[PDB]
């Protein structure tokens, strides 16, 4: 290569002695920039039991730049749109070459255990999430019946 | 410390470049004092990646 | 590099401090730039203890 | 302790992982520093056969000061004196802590295997030796048979 190369080698390789609990992922095709997640939605919150996909796509100069993911699969959380994309910190201005696709990964389960009230990229759900839980984790949970199994 | 492997894969890990991940850590930075990445990726950096403390410098280390 | 063990008795001596050979090496001397003694172990020093170069300054090292 | 100590311990205790070669060294009583070194007569010096004992003592303040070595035995040699005192730069002038007593007796060695000319402790020795080996060597040989064996 490299470098991104060299370095999402390593990444993948690494991913495999010691994966991130909750998933796994890797590159679809040969093109090692094009990476597919599956994520095993999380025990003790809404959305365990179901499995959900996303898609990765490291930029050419990776990791100076972070990686583009977004769930194929469809999901009911006020910071994830009903087109895929993904609002964490991280994955925008937080982001940092210091830190692993595994990682990211991670902050997305915790994500999905514990949303957000600032950031709320679907205000239609943040709402209804805010402080009324009770209808909201069953719309969350009825989702994941519908389309994550 | 379990037994063994690791440290070693660990060891080397807590010593190798926190960005290209391959090459050996080389340089301080000033003046977050991290001693994090390997003398090649530094100038691509703006902010020390650890705190994102911005780097106005560099110190190189010679473990000679 | 030769099985089981080492490096990781060498690994581990080429980070521990040059001096009191106990503490793990911390300090960037200024100006020579040699990481090789622990925070502890540089006071009692003029020289760095590799090369003659006297010491001026130091640098400490955050691996955080 | 400690800390000469604690380092001596690691000093003594590396010398019996990795002994320098041509010799062993160690404490002679629980009195940590004062140890006795035996050193076995280096192959192609003229020393080759006979066996040499030295007496180290580490000062209080090790490694910052050097430690006193001195052959107990006798010896024909420039750089060693009638009483048993060593003629070495690393024992005066350009010791430093960074260096151990394993690295110190290795250049003992090598400085029986190469003398000095402009060091000579003992002059009487040190003008035969200058361009006159043949005989230099007969009296070195002849005192390892008489006093090293
Ligand atoms: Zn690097
Ligand atoms: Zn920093
Ligand atoms: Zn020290
Ligand atoms: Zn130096």
């Amino acid at each position: 290569g490299s470098m991104a190369l060299k370095r999402i080698h390593k990444e993948l390789n690494d991913l495999a002695r010691d994966p991130p609990a909750q998933c796994s992922a890797g590159p679809v095709g040969d093109d090692m920039f094009h990476w597919q997640a599956t994520i095993m939605g999380p025990n003790d919150s809404p959305y365990q039991g179901g499995v959900f996909f996303l898609t990765i796509h490291f930029p050419t100069d990776y990791p100076f730049k972070p990686p583009k993911v977004a769930f194929t699969t469809r999901i009911y959380h006020p910071n994830i749109n009903s087109n895929g994309s993904i609002c964490l910190d991280i994955l925008r201005s937080q982001w940092s070459p210091a830190l692993t696709i595994s990682k990211v990964l991670l902050s997305i389960c915790s994500l999905l255990c514990d949303p957000n009230p600032d950031d709320p990229l679907v205000p239609e759900i943040a709402r209804i999430y805010k402080t009324d839980r009770e209808k909201y984790n069953r719309i969350a949970r009825e989702w994941t019946q519908k389309y994550a199994m | 410390d379990l037994p063994v492997e690791e440290q070693l894969r660990r060891l080397q890990e807590e010593r190798t470049c926190k960005v290209c991940m391959d090459k050996e850590v080389s340089i301080v930075f000033i003046p977050c004092g991290h001693l994090v990445v390997c003398k090649d990726c530094a100038p691509s950096l703006r902010k020390c990646p650890i705190c994102r403390s911005t780097i106005k410098g560099t110190v190189r280390t010679f473990l000679s």
